[PDB]
RNA sequence: CCCAUAGUAGGCCUAAAAGCAGCCACCAAUUAAGAAAGCGUUCAAGCUCAACACCAAAAAUCCCAAACAUAUA
């Protein structure tokens, strides 16, 4: 979070996170959305997007990163946890 | 020398000898107090706190029509009240509420298909009548709705509910 | 959250003079007749300020010692900086500085005469209270400056409460009563055991094994 | 960025403390000026009401502004005291129910509780809390108000002399 | 457990997959007990030799595990992790090695680096006295009647 | 270096004696005879 | 070296009236110096001009003031009246400083021109002469108390008249090395 | 830097760590609060 | 700067002035019983009661606990 | 870790006391944010905290016995 909005996350463009209220392993793609939503990392950048699917048809939450360079990330946050995929885009940003 | 020294006057031998005998050995038990007795803790108190949440709670849904529920977005001060401003015009009354205290009333209040829904952050959004078409406007006017896994008029309904809903 | 309540009080009332009252280097009569160096004074616990009065919080001197002007002021003055008038008050439980002590001049062959005065100083024995204060103030906030203080004061010495002495008088006395050592001080110098009152004194006999000179251990039980 | 201030619609020429930060700001006087009174001009002169205004990177502002102070609407509601010593305690000060109505009334028009929902109670309350500080007393249908103008008018005698002796002495 | 893997051409794709759990005994010694030295009456009897359950709360580059997981005690855990880092340092646990792009030793209780060379040695009665162990073993049982000289 | 001051067993700087395990139970024994001599000594 | 200092018997010699005494000579010595002029402008004529207007003297630091902003340009303030400035001016005037007094309406402008590098030499030589009637003083002083005190050697002990000789000597040492100290000083000062 | 026998962080950023034997207080924004352990 | 002027004692009871926001100035209505309803009539006045007499249940009980416990902590991180 | 809206720059003489020059009170809006706890600003500004949410050591001819962790008092 606070990481984050200091290295400013330039390049990144469109960041998906998509789930079903109703699943489980959930929270930690809750929290990513929580701290994605969060004030000065949106301040930082307004040509960025987010995009936060709420759809109920599966049992499957992702998130996907599109970046400037083009770059695409994508994470299966069923057995993953909020602060490792911090870590991880934080090192895909300084990719 | 004297018997009163700033420095500590070095004692006789046999002094020592009785100072060194005569110590606190503390009495200890065999097993150490920690790792086998467990004791048990008392029946802790409820406060006044959850009572009056519980009867505001109940208040809120035995009195209302709609139920919603969506992701706290955490967005700017003054803007979330901006949002509230223009919610309160289309009349949505607009809450939060301790998961901690939440989830016992959502356990036993014949709403048990909604305990897995609440964790962490949220916001609880009730009407008398339907705000369905001017609240998902507004959602998706956003760059990303929060809501989730709503409530109306006793019948659970998922996002594309809501659209069905509406239309 | 678990909340829990705020204490609540009208029971204090603070007087006129909140500050500490300015201490003389030495009376304004000064005794012609010079006293000896006695020790006693210094030796054994304390039986004047042992305990509380008007008051919530003082400072308390394990071991003893003397003290002189230059302590004083420092006491007062920093009280003064750290403390709110309107809110705290504190006074001396120490009097003034009474005893004489004599230093011939430097450089000096020995004899010769009794040494005339150079200053006065008060006494301090162990258990005893200094300073007192009291006021709608907890122990945690005034802890800061009244054991900076103490490690100003030559003899070792604590911020305390009323509560604090009461945990310390009682754990000291479950630990003497619990301890499962057979042999104790105060059992083998009341019998003279081993003849060890050659190496112990008739003081010992109640300052038993918690003070070896000025010092205290309160260790030692 | 964003600055929240105090400003007069009589007096807005100089801006003493308002000219140095819109400079380091780097919006023009002259303009900030302009636009102040083209709003406040057309409809008052000499009243304090709070404002807020931004400046963004391209230099471009727009002044929104809410309603006057509670505190400038109750000292002229009640006579001109500016407080008093050992104020909150003593009744200076005297105003009733209907002004409490009708000063809600003008206050529901205040951008902050436009933004909010601001209860009528919530309204009340805020606004007596504010006369507890300033040192103003609400009574329940008042009557004979000149005896109490006069004990105000010996108090204050008393303070300004009393003022005089200080500067004497000093 | 999970295992957690990062893997084409201008796409990456992050996947975390459960992997096989292993279990205790079904047999616990001591039941009532809240640490598994008192489940298993191994509360003074354990050293760095007996690296068989030190093995267990250890990972593979060879980081000691958190209290709130494993469920141990305070006093317990950092016997445990001194007393790994006195395995670490007899060197007992090649395959621990951790992460990439001389001399025999054992009983170390702190770095060998860091410790500086004692260029002279007091007398008799204010010896600079070299460190062993650690207190932290004392309490473990004695079989032999002199106890632990942990100074030498 | 690490010489006593003056004499090794006088003076306001003496050398520092330590007490062993040895002499506290050779003690603690003649403690243990002399209550016994207290009892034979009492009735 | 060693500090020696006596608080005792001594019944014929009083040591607190020589410490005293000295330093009266050092505040001479000081005032003398703080009299002499400097290249810095108006440190003496502030708090040492005379005015005549009134039968009582009275300084110019009382009339005057010393809140100024520019040194470059040197002004002078009439505290009192805007009629006492020509007495000020006068004063400075006829003081001899070689100032330059103009006058503004209750203000007076004091250009400083340098003095005649022979002012400092006359100026540095002032402050050595004023240093030597100092220690003549001094010197007059000590042997007066010396005097005094080996008058009664016979009765009083010969240990306590030679520490009490060493320490009026090594108290008249400190003194001029302190006078030292002031004459070194100022008169790098005088030549800054 | 400055050897102190007790250890003060003298702002949030001050951090306290042991290193090569002996307790280091780091403070990257404040270097100045550097404090060695005597 | 300062208010224009301040009328008299009984204008004032008659009429609240610094209500209207215009230059022209006008006299606002009045009556006590319809312009008060009966939160208002029944609002005290005084300051606010003790914790004593506040109910454990109301929520302005736990909002003056929240201000002690605030204050206190306040007051001890002054002193540190 | 987390985040921190504002009525209100509360009033008082100053160039301002915007929370921090000082004095009086210290209530009150939102379920939550101190008429302001610590920094900082000439004053402002701005940053954190509280709140709500989630869950012990130095000296001089060259230190000083050497070694030891385990086989029953
Ligand atoms: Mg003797
Ligand atoms: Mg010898
Ligand atoms: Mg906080
Ligand atoms: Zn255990
Ligand atoms: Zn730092």
């Amino acid at each position: 979070a606070a990481a984050l909005a200091r290295l400013g996350l330039r390049p990144v463009k469109q960041v998906r996170v998509q789930f079903c209220p109703f699943e489980k392993n959930v929270e930690s793609t809750r929290t990513f959305l929580q701290t994605v939503s969060s004030e000065k990392v949106r301040s930082t950048n307004l040509n960025c997007s987010v995009i936060a699917d709420v759809r109920h048809d599966g049992s499957e939450p992702c998130v996907d990163v599109l970046f400037g360079d083009g770059h695409r990330l994508i994470m299966r946050g069923a057995h993953l946890t909020a602060l490792e995929m911090l870590t991880a885009f934080a090192s895909h940003i300084r990719a | 020398s004297k018997a009163v020294t700033r420095h500590r006057r070095v004692m006789h031998f046999q002094r020592q000898k009785l100072m060194a005998v005569t110590e606190y050995i503390p009495p200890k038990p065999a097993i150490h107090p920690s790792c086998l007795p467990s004791p048990p803790s008392p029946p802790q108190e409820e406060i006044g706190l959850i009572r009056l949440l519980r009867r505001e709670i109940a208040a809120v849904f035995q009195d209302n029509r709609m139920i919603a529920v969506c992701q706290n977005v955490a967005l700017s001060a003054e803007d979330k009240l901006l949002m509230r401003h223009q919610l309160r015009k289309h009349k949505i009354l607009m809450k939060v509420f301790p998961n901690q205290v939440l989830k016992p009333f959502l356990e036993d209040s014949k709403y048990q298909n909604l305990l897995p829904l609440f964790v962490g952050h949220n916001m609880l959004l009730v009407s008398e009548e339907p705000k369905v078409k001017e609240m998902v406007r507004i959602l998706r006017t956003v760059p990303f709705l929060p809501l989730l896994g709503g409530c109306i008029d006793d019948t659970i309904l998922s996002r594309q509910g809501f659209i069905n809903y509406s239309k | 959250k678990t909340l829990l309540p705020v204490p609540s009080f009208e029971d204090v009332s603070i007087p006129e003079k909140p500050k500490l009252r300015f201490i003389e280097r030495a009376p304004l009569v000064p005794k012609v007749r010079r006293e000896p160096k006695n020790l006693s004074d210094i030796r054994g616990p304390s039986t004047e300020a042992t305990e509380f009065t008007e008051g919530n919080f003082a400072i308390l001197a394990l071991g003893g010692g003397y003290l002189h002007w230059g302590h004083f002021e420092m006491m007062r003055l920093t009280i003064n900086r750290s403390m709110d008038p309107k809110n705290m008050f504190a006074i001396w439980r120490v009097p003034a500085p009474f005893k004489p002590i004599t230093r011939k001049s430097v450089g000096h062959r020995m004899g010769g005469g009794k040494g005339a005065i150079d200053h006065y100083v008060t006494p301090v024995k162990a258990g005893r209270l200094v300073v007192e204060m009291g006021g709608r103030c907890e122990f945690e906030e005034v802890q800061g400056f009244l054991d900076q203080v103490a490690h100003k004061l030559p003899f070792a010495a604590k911020a305390v409460s009323r509560g604090t002495l009461e945990k310390m008088r009682k754990d000291q006395e479950e630990r003497e009563r619990n301890n499962q050592n057979p042999w104790t001080f105060e059992r083998i110098a009341t019998a003279n055991m081993l003849g060890i009152r050659k190496v112990l004194s008739p003081y010992d006999l109640t300052h038993k094994g918690k003070y070896w000179g000025k010092f205290y251990m309160p260790k030692r039980v | 960025g964003v600055i929240r201030a105090i400003v007069r619609a009589g007096l807005a020429m100089p801006g003493p403390p308002l000219g140095p930060v819109l400079g380091q700001r780097g919006v023009s006087i002259n303009q900030f000026c302009k636009e102040f009174n083209e709003r406040t001009k057309d409809i008052k002169e000499g009243i304090p009401l709070p404002t807020k205004i931004l400046v963004k990177p391209d230099r471009t502002f727009e002044i929104k502004i809410g309603q006057p102070t509670v505190s400038y609407f109750l000292k002229a509601a009640a006579g001109i005291e500016k407080g008093a010593r050992q104020t909150g305690k003593e009744v200076a000060g005297l105003v009733t129910l209907k002004h409490v109505y009708e000063i809600a009334r003008i206050k529901a028009q205040d951008e902050a509780f436009a933004l909010q929902d601001v209860p009528l109670s919530s309204v009340v309350r805020s606004i007596i809390g504010s006369a507890r500080s300033l040192g103003i007393r609400v009574v329940k249908d008042l009557e004979e108000l000149a005896a109490f103008q006069k004990e105000r008018a010996i108090f204050l005698a008393a303070q300004k002399e009393a003022d005089l002796a200080a500067q004497e002495e000093a | 457990f999970r295992e957690v893997v990062e893997t084409e051409g201008k796409t990456t794709i992050i996947e975390g997959r459960i992997t096989a759990t292993p279990k205790e005994s079904p047999n616990p010694p001591n039941p009532s007990g809240q640490c598994p030295i008192c489940r298993w009456n191994l509360k003074h009897k354990y050293n760095y030799d007996d690296v068989l359950l030190l093995s267990q709360f250890i990972r593979p580059h060879g980081g000691m595990l958190p209290r709130k997981i494993t469920g141990l005690c305070q006093e317990e855990h950092r016997k445990i992790e001194e007393c790994v880092k006195m395995a670490h340092r007899a060197g007992l646990l090649p395959n621990h090695r951790p992460r990439l792009p001389q001399l025999n030793r054992y009983l170390t209780r702190w770095a060998p680096g860091s410790v500086k060379p004692i260029y002279k040695k007091g007398p008799r009665w204010n010896r600079v006295r070299m460190p062993v162990g650690s207190p932290l073993l004392r309490d473990n049982v004695c079989y032999s009647r002199t106890p632990w000289k942990l100074y030498h | 270096r690490g010489r006593i001051p003056g004499r090794q067993w006088i003076g306001k700087h003496r050398r520092p004696r330590f007490v062993s395990l040895r002499a506290k139970q050779n003690m603690i024994r003649r403690l243990e005879i002399e209550a016994e001599n207290h009892y034979w000594l009492s009735m | 070296r060693v500090n020696i200092n006596a608080a005792l018997v001594e019944d014929i010699i009083n040591l607190e009236e020589v410490n005293e005494e000295m330093k009266s000579v050092i505040e001479a010595l000081k005032d003398n110096f703080n009299k002499t002029l400097n290249i810095r402008t108006s440190p003496g004529s502030l708090d040492k001009i005379a005015v005549v207007t009134a039968d009582g003297k009275l300084a110019l630091n009382q009339i005057s003031q010393i809140s100024m902003k520019s040194p470059q340009l040197i002004l002078v303030n009439m505290a009192s009246f805007p009629e006492c400035t020509a007495a000020a001016i006068k004063a400075i005037r006829e003081s001899g400083m070689n100032l330059n007094p103009e006058v503004e309406g209750t203000l007076i402008r004091v250009p400083i021109p340098q003095v005649t590098r022979e002012h400092r030499e006359m100026l540095v030589k002032l402050a050595k002469q004023n240093t030597n009637k100092a220690k003549d003083s001094l010197r007059k002083v000590r042997t007066n108390s010396m005097n005094k005190l080996k008058k009664s050697k016979d009765t009083v002990s010969e240990d306590t008249i030679r520490l009490i000789e060493k320490q009026i000597s090594q108290m008249a040492d400190d003194t001029v090395a302190e006078l030292d100290r002031h004459l070194a000083v100022k008169t790098k000062e005088l030549l800054g | 830097f400055k050897n102190k026998t007790v250890l003060k962080k003298r702002c949030k950023d001050c951090y306290l760590v042991k290193r090569r034997g002996r307790w280091y207080v780091y403070c990257k924004t404040h270097p100045r609060h550097k404090q060695r352990q005597m | 700067k300062d208010p224009d002027v301040c009328t008299d004692p009984v204008q004032l009871t008659t009429y609240a002035m610094g209500v209207n926001i215009y230059k022209e100035g006008q006299d606002v209505p009045l009556k006590p019983d319809a312009e008060y309803p009966e939160w208002l009539f029944e609002m005290n006045l005084g300051p606010p009661k003790t914790l004593e007499e506040l109910d454990p249940e109301s929520r302005e009980y736990w909002r003056r606990l929240r201000k002690q416990n605030i204050w206190r902590h306040n007051r001890l991180s002054k002193n540190k």
